[PDB]
């Protein structure tokens, strides 16, 4: 499984991500716990689900990812296997996504819908994590354009 | 998803079965060749496991163990284990009349009332109090498409209203049944559902405006406790927007007869058992009366108590739904007062004057209570009976009247007070539901009376029958006529079928000129003419002429073949019941009366017979310019046994309102169709990228590169001018995949919020 992924990033690359991962160590072991590998999947330029972030680490009990350790070694076939599974979503699927909440007419949803949305559909993301999205998205009388949001987090 | 079925609550296991059983179907092993339903005596058709095939006859061992042999022509082939209770019977594999029996059945026996047929909707009663109505079911099915939710009534109502919207159409919800199916249950729930979505509010009068109707027009009858004795279309108007505006109810005719007579085991209406209840006992202070209904003459001819009604706490949702409906203290009174009259006409003694058969009062006690409550002179009253007026400014010359002219005037004045009230009650609750707010389209729910076979059938059983049978037409031509002509017209290839479903003879021998009722109305011109003067017309020009007039074999007069069965009629006074003449002596003391109710009530055909047919015909133009929507109630047992199901009974009403054939052209054509605009709007997100923004391809040519782009069976679709034509389950597809793509969307989009988010946190740790 993780030893049959063949490395496909370059001497440059590997060894930039070696500098990034190495900033998440908490400890000076060289290693990061499970929980912070979506973090680094993530900095790395990887948009996985927590779904496909268990997946990768052989789907660990919520307790085993506080607890357990990684070394960048270990790490590196991960990230390789998160970045072949090419997170398939393009800008115009996340703006016809959102389109379904327009109730109006013009490119807008609700302040208020879009928070519910994020918070409680799917995979649930915490309440101050979509406080963070809304960085100055929420227009007078608390709309957001929709078509600018998805600019937004994709940049 | 036991998880999407928690938004209805405890109506859930009513409306779809578990996911655990779902996927217990799914694994179910079938032998394909094995599994049969086989021709029965008893029981119709059984579920049988073929042991031996040879010779041409097929030996097999039904459910119950029992050893069967058929020839092979009496044996069907069974569906597979996942179509166990399927909500859609166009869906099945395999369609014959054993297959639809036990879907219906099965789902009937887990307490599953409404299952669909294609295009239209069909549904048994349960005879029992099901938790499916309550407002949090109500809330569920709102915006919900056909495809996903459970059948119910509520998603017809539903679907009928984005029908209006999206083609900017009025609608029509017609429910089909014969009596005591379930016509008046169902239509009060598509009210409830348009409403829920002192005086009350227009959603509050709606509702309100059934029950009080209920108490003067429905009566206990054999076949129905809360049988429907007049037929209603309620309109429901909505605004350009789609916020309901306003509502008004039409009443057709009202069977006058039952005020003062019932066969011996029905009742009269419900009201007049409400006020002798003694629940508001000041009524029977007011209206001079007693608790016992055999004193009155009119109302207890028949039966008096009804083991399934609580005259006691029907008396008080009468009152108040006149009171929800805003109905003035004078008026309130009145309505009752009138109702009281009623009564104690019908117990006026009238005895011959001595050496005369002119009509004198055989006491005057009656009609004192009669008159107090009318606000009349009694003198007055009596003396109009007995001596009406020949000409209108003169009132020296009169006419004498024999003791039964006198009696039969009276019968005519009741029913004519009754029956007016109940039209003056109609356009007082029309008037509340008026709200002058402005309308632009419009949901009608047609109930009428329901197809009826008595021991005795009259005048009112034809009718009743024959408007029957002109919405069963209605159907078939919508259905197999209408529905084919639509493909041609959206330029669909089609080839015309001939379904076989028309019963344009028994309707000629009714309605066109020279038959029934047009015989009926000529008699009715002639003084001379008797009742078998008319039967001998309707004989010399129907008998051995039409195939669906017969006679009587083993009393009645002759014999309809009708589309549900061949009832008996008794032609026994139809001339005196198509016609309408009142004592117009009497009519002008009403007129002058100090009660301001009656006096209002006083104040343009040859016949009723021909009032009717307008009626009649009016409604049915009205209907065709509207997109109807069909509800097939279905009685289970002749006895309102909750669950027992008698497979006879059922076949033969799946039979006679063509139920399979109505699924056959759902399965042959193509059932759901959808705007190019609307298409392209709601599925694009199956495949985004099939329709690049920067590309400026209409609604049409979106739709064909869309369908084209996505894992669909190719040959399930067909583009018309301006829609798109999809074989029968195609748009749950679409809708299962729309459902599935928009929950990958979410979390893709928060997967994408959440890289952005580590990516800022991962900016600041670098710098
Ligand atoms: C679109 C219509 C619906 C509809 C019509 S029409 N007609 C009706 N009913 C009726 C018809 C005729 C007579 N009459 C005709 C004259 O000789 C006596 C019986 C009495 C009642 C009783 C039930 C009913 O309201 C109904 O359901
Ligand atoms: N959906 C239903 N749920 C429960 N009982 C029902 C339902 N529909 C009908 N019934 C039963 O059948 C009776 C007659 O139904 P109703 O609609 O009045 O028949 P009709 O079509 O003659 O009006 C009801 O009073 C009730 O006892
Ligand atoms: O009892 V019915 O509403 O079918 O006339
Ligand atoms: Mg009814």
């Amino acid at each position: 499984d993780l030893s049959a992924i063949k490395i496909e990033f370059s001497k440059e690359q590997q060894d930039e991500f070696k500098e990034a991962f190495l900033l998440y160590d908490r400890t000076g072991d060289s290693k990061i716990t499970l929980s912070q590998v979506g973090d680094v999947l993530r900095a790395l330029g990887t948009n996985p689900t927590n779904a496909e972030v268990k997946k990768v680490l052989g789907n660990p009990s919520n307790e085993e990812m506080n607890a357990k350790k990684i070394e960048f070694e270990q790490f590196l076939p991960m990230l390789q296997a998160i970045s072949n599974n090419k997170d398939q979503g393009t800008y115009e699927d996340f703006v016809e996504g959102l389109r379904v909440f327009d109730k109006e007419g013009n490119g807008t949803v609700m302040g208020a819908e879009l928070r519910h949305v994020l918070a409680t559909l799917g995979e649930k993301m915490k309440e101050e994590e979509v406080e963070a999205l809304m960085a100055g998205q929420e227009d007078s009388n608390g709309c957001i354009n929709y078509e600018a949001f998805v600019k937004h987090i994709m940049s | 998803k036991d998880a999407d079925m928690a938004i209805f609550g405890e109506a859930a296991p009513y409306l779809r079965k578990s996911e655990k059983e779902r996927i217990e179907a799914q694994n179910k092993p079938f032998d394909a060749k094995s599994s049969v339903f086989v021709a029965d005596p008893k029981e119709s058709f059984v579920k049988a496991t073929v042991q031996s095939r040879e010779g041409g006859k097929v030996t097999a061992k039904t459910e119950a163990g029992a050893t069967v042999t058929v020839k092979e022509d009496q044996v069907f082939p069974m569906n597979p284990p996942k179509y166990d209770k399927i909500e859609d019977m166009a869906m099945m594999t395999h369609l014959h009349e054993p297959a639809v029996l036990y879907n219906l059945k099965e789902r009937y026996a887990a307490w599953m009332i409404y299952t669909y047929s294609g295009l239209f909707c069909v549904t048994v009663n349960p005879y029992k109090w099901l938790p499916v109505y309550n407002a949090e079911v109500v809330t569920a099915y709102r915006g919900k498409k056909r495809q996903e939710a459970p059948p119910h009534i509520f998603s017809i109502s539903d679907n009928a209203y984005q029908f209006m919207l999206t083609d900017r159409e009025n609608q029509s919800i017609l429910i089909t049944g014969e009596s005591g199916a379930g016509k008046t249950v169902n239509t009060k729930r598509v009210i409830q559902y348009f409403a829920t979505i002192m005086q009350g509010t227009l959603e509050d009068q709606i509702i309100s405006a059934n029950p009080l109707l209920e108490a003067f027009a429905n009566a206990k009858t054999v076949r129905n406790d809360n049988s429907s004795r007049f037929g209603k279309f309620i309109r429901i108007h909505f605004g350009t927007t789609g916020k309901l505006a306003s509502a008004d109810i039409e009443t057709y005719l009202l069977e006058k007869s039952r005020v003062t007579f019932q066969l011996k085991a029905e009742r009269s209406y419900h009201i007049f058992y409400q006020i002798m209840s003694n629940k508001k006992p000041d009524l029977i202070e007011m209206l001079l009366i007693t608790t016992n209904p055999y004193d009155y003459a009119f109302v207890s001819q028949g039966e008096i108590t009804v083991p399934s009604i609580d005259d006691q706490e029907e008396l008080m949702a009468t009152d108040s739904a006149i009171d929800i409906l805003g109905f003035t203290s004078d008026e309130r009174v009145s309505i009752y007062k009138l109702t009281g009259a009623v009564m104690h006409y019908g117990n006026m003694k009238f005895k011959q004057k001595q050496r005369e058969e002119q009509a004198e009062p055989d006491g005057t006690e009656v009609a004192d209570k009669a008159a107090y409550l009318q606000s009349l002179n009694s003198x007055d009253l009596l003396k109009a009976l007995c001596y009406p007026r020949v000409k209108v400014g003169n009132e020296y010359v009169t006419k004498g009247q024999t003791v039964q002219q006198v009696y039969n005037s009276v019968g005519a004045l009741a029913k004519a007070v009754y029956e007016k009230m109940f039209l003056w009650m109609v356009t007082r609750i029309n008037q509340q539901l008026d709200t002058k707010q402005p309308r632009q389209y419009f949901i009608g729910v047609l109930d009428i009376a329901g197809f009826e076979i008595f021991d005795f059938n009259s005048l009112e059983q034809l009718c009743i029958n024959f408007t029957n049978e002109k919405l069963q037409q209605f159907f078939n031509h919508h259905m197999f006529v209408l529905e084919q002509e639509e493909y041609k017209k959206e330029g669909i290839e089609w080839t015309f079928i001939d379904f076989g479903m028309d019963l344009a003879a028994c309707i000629e021998l009714i309605e066109k000129p020279m038959g029934i009722f047009s015989i009926l109305e000529e008699e009715c011109m002639f003084p001379k003419a008797t009742d078998t003067s008319f039967k001998n017309k309707l004989y010399e020009q129907h008998l051995g002429k039409s195939n669906n007039f017969q006679k009587p074999k083993p009393e009645a007069h002759f014999s309809l073949v009708h589309y549900a069965g061949t009832v008996d009629y008794n032609i026994t006074g139809w001339l005196d019941k198509n016609k309408d003449p009142l004592n117009e002596t009497v009519v002008g003391l009403y007129q002058k009366s100090a009660m301001k109710t009656l006096a209002f009530l006083f104040t343009s055909f040859q016949t009723v017979s021909a009032l009717f047919r307008e009626n009649l015909n009016k409604l049915m133009t009205n209907l065709r310019s509207t997109h109807p929507h069909f509800v097939r109630c279905i009685i289970p047992n002749e006895t309102k046994t909750p669950g027992a199901m008698e497979h006879e009974l059922v076949l033969h009403q799946l039979r006679c309102n063509g139920v399979l054939e109505g699924i056959r052209i759902c399965r042959k054509g193509f059932p759901s169709r959808i705007l190019y605009a609307d298409f392209k709007q709601r599925y694009k997100v199956l495949n985004a990228s099939a329709i690049p923004e920067g590309q400026f391809i209409d609604s049409k040519k979106a739709s064909e590169k869309l369908l084209g782009s996505i894992d669909v069976d190719h040959t399930q679709y067909k583009f018309g001018h301006t829609k798109v034509f999809f074989k029968a389950g195609l748009l749950g597809l679409l809708e299962e995949m729309r459902d599935d793509k928009l929950a990958q969307l979410i979390t893709r989009t928060q997967a994408m919020c959440r890289g952005f988010l580590a990516r800022v946190e991962y900016k600041k740790m670098v710098e």
